[PDB]
């Protein structure tokens, strides 16, 4: 799965 | 109320179609409403979901699932629509094939006949190895044994879809602002979607397993990173159930003292964050370069392995991590391999151990490399300069003029993404010299950034030289889930991490990725001996590490300071797939008071002891399913 790294909320 | 879960989401979904999307933003809005055959319990075991029982043939090629009876599809308003039956999984996989799912890599070579349906060589889906034997008996037939097959079933491409509903919605199906455009069979109903604002769920009060659902509502507020203090601020007000903390926040000393007894650190997650190298850049809408000579220079530099290794060795990962974690806890999150080093083990050797045994063939510089998480094994200024010296001589001999300019885009709303890329810039420039390499940070809006990274439509849209905007999480329990996606043919993912989508591109041949394909394919053919299969996948990871085509930096999640009102270790635990507690909130329990660090640490030590028990019990029980 692709995920965005701009915010690391966990 | 403790039963009102509140937190955040970071990107609006492009679609609600969970069968087609490979992006976490779709998982975030759908997993709580859509169950497949299995979920994960709080120890990480597969738990019966829509499948009440299962069996596998002696030769490992045929899996058969008994569908639990009385499981209903519901509208977003709680109207019963239809029974969930085996036909919904037949239709799910057919839809994934017809609409050309972004995640097809994990089914196309596994399910018998699917590759031929995908390409159109076979015209009838009845020739594909998924069958509704009857309404409550679902049978998959595979091309080879796959010990990790059942773990794929917690990923969304294997979720069911009611064909009647799908057809009735037509072109309005699964639209990303319309919760009425899906049906729900899971613990919650998706009730609201408002762009750049909120994602909303309510408890499915007719769910068969509602006894294990301990939240009445779920609300996710849009968070774009412009106000990182909002996470703790809304936790403390009681709005949020959880808060990831940023020790570089200007008010952090006050938070740390206030919650001294409550801040605890989570384990590093399984996904990889790092910087992809665009080996075939096409568009220059976001560049500081002004001449064609600069663009050719950068393109030749990125095809040079020594240049890429120079960037890889120049990155101070502790400093990078510290831009979101502060200096003290920065090391915890550092990662030196695309595949998490302990993702699998062969006997006593971790996957990282196997990679480290093979890497020194590529060069003495890899000798003694420490690939373990929690420490920077790759940062080495001397080796970075040595590698750049080799690259400088080769590139100067080809008429390249320095400095090499590298465009790195940033979402200008995410302050700590800018800070991370600023730390990459300072690393590369301080170690290699601005006379040699210049990192040009391209600031743009959130939507502009999404359209050249996360949601880029094609390789042409990958408007960057190096980018860390998109991570990768594993979809199932085998190294192929990390490594297959970088094969020259996996064009859905090669554009995102490597900037290309043409498998026969001259850039692709130049960097030797056809050799990587052969290593990956040779590992994939090992189904008899898991130890040998993992050794062979480690040969592919070894090539990838040496290639420096992706620069690993840190775990994409976890290894972070947090505050919580969630009862520790009540949530689903999942190393892979779409049923972990990051997106799926069954089992999870909430409490009144803030968890203390002592409460968390005690629960963790007790959980680790129970987990080893439960996991071994689960493994011993597998033989009971061979029929």
């Amino acid at each position: 799965a692709k995920t965005i790294k701009i915010t690391q909320t966990r | 109320a403790p039963k009102a879960y509140g937190y955040v989401y970071t990107a609006d979904p492009e679609t609600l179609d969970y069968l087609i999307s490979s992006k976490n933003s779709t998982t975030v809005v759908t997993s709580n409403g859509i169950d497949g055959l299995f979920t994960n319990d709080n120890y990480g075991n597969l738990a019966p979901a829509v499948a009440e029982d299962w069996e596998v043939s002696k030769d490992g090629l045929t899996y058969t699932y008994k569908i639990r009876k009385g499981v209903k599809w519901f509208t977003s308003d709680g109207e019963e629509y239809a029974e969930v039956t085996a036909k919904d999984f037949v239709n799910g996989l057919k839809h994934a094939a017809d609409k050309k799912s972004e995640a097809m890599y994990l089914a196309e070579n596994s399910v018998k006949g699917l590759a031929d349906y995908l390409s159109g060589t076979s015209t009838d889906f009845s020739t594909v190895g998924v069958k509704a034997v009857d309404d409550y008996t679902l049978q998959y037939t595979l091309n080879q044994p796959e010990p990790f097959w059942n773990s794929k079933l917690t990923y969304s491409i294997f979720w069911p879809l009611n064909e009647e509903f799908e057809t009735s919605k037509g072109s309005d199906f699964a639209k990303p602002t319309d919760p009425t455009s899906l049906l729900y069979n899971g613990p919650f109903l998706l009730k609201g979607l408002t762009a750049k604002s909120s994602v909303e769920f309510v408890k499915n009060e007719q769910y068969w397993d509602k006894e294990n659902v301990h939240l009445d509502t779920i609300n996710l507020a849009y968070y774009d990173g412009s106000d990182q203090e909002s996470l703790e601020r809304n936790f403390t007000s009681g709005a949020y159930s959880y808060a990831r903390l940023y020790p570089t926040s200007s008010n952090y000393s006050k938070v740390a003292e206030e919650y001294k007894d409550n801040i605890y650190y989570t384990q590093s997650g399984s996904g990889i964050a790092g910087l992809g190298v665009n080996i075939d850049r096409q568009s220059y809408n976001y560049t500081s370069k002004t001449t064609d000579s600069e663009k050719v220079a950068t393109k030749k530099a990125l095809l040079n392995k020594d240049f890429r290794q120079a960037l890889n060795f120049a990155l101070d990962r502790s400093a990078y991590s510290a831009q979101i974690n502060g200096k003290d806890g920065a090391a915890l999150a550092v990662r030196n391999l695309f595949v998490k080093p302990d993702f699998v083990s062969a006997g006593e050797k971790t996957f990282g151990d196997l990679v480290a045994a093979q890497l020194p063939a590529y060069g003495d510089e890899w000798k003694g490399v420490n690939l373990a998480d929690g420490q920077d094994g790759l940062f080495n200024a001397d080796k970075a300069k040595a590698e750049f010296a080799k690259a400088k001589k080769a590139l100067e001999a080809d008429g390249v003029q320095f400095p090499i300019h590298l465009d790195v885009p940033v979402d200008q709303a995410s302050k700590n993404y800018i800070s991370r890329i600023q730390s990459f810039k300072q690393s590369v420039e301080t170690v290699l010299g601005v006379e040699n390499v210049v990192v040009d940070i391209q600031q743009m809006t959130s939507d502009e950034f999404l359209n050249i990274t996360y949601y880029a439509a094609n390789a042409s849209s990958e408007d960057w030289d190096v980018s860390g905007g998109v991570s990768w999480g594993p979809d199932y329990q085998d190294p192929s889930t990390y490594l297959d996606i970088l094969k020259t043919t996996s064009s859905e993912t090669t554009k995102t991490y490597l900037g290309f989508d043409n498998p026969n591109s001259p850039s692709v041949v130049q960097v030797g990725l056809k050799e990587y394909d052969k290593l990956v394919d040779e590992a994939a053919r090992e189904t008899s001996d898991l130890n040998v299969r993992y050794e062979k996948y480690a040969a592919a990871q070894a090539w990838l590490t040496d290639s420096s085509l992706f620069i690993p930096a840190m775990a994409s999640s976890g290894a972070a300071p947090v505050l919580s009102r969630i009862v520790p270790f009540t949530g689903a635990s999942a190393q892979t797939g779409s049923k972990g507690s990051d997106v799926y909130f069954k089992y999870l329990k909430s409490q009144d008071k803030v968890v203390t660090k002592e409460e968390y640490e005690k629960a963790r030590e007790k959980w680790l002891k129970e987990k080893a028990e439960s996991n071994e019990k689960a493994q011993k029980e597998l033989a009971s399913h061979v029929k």
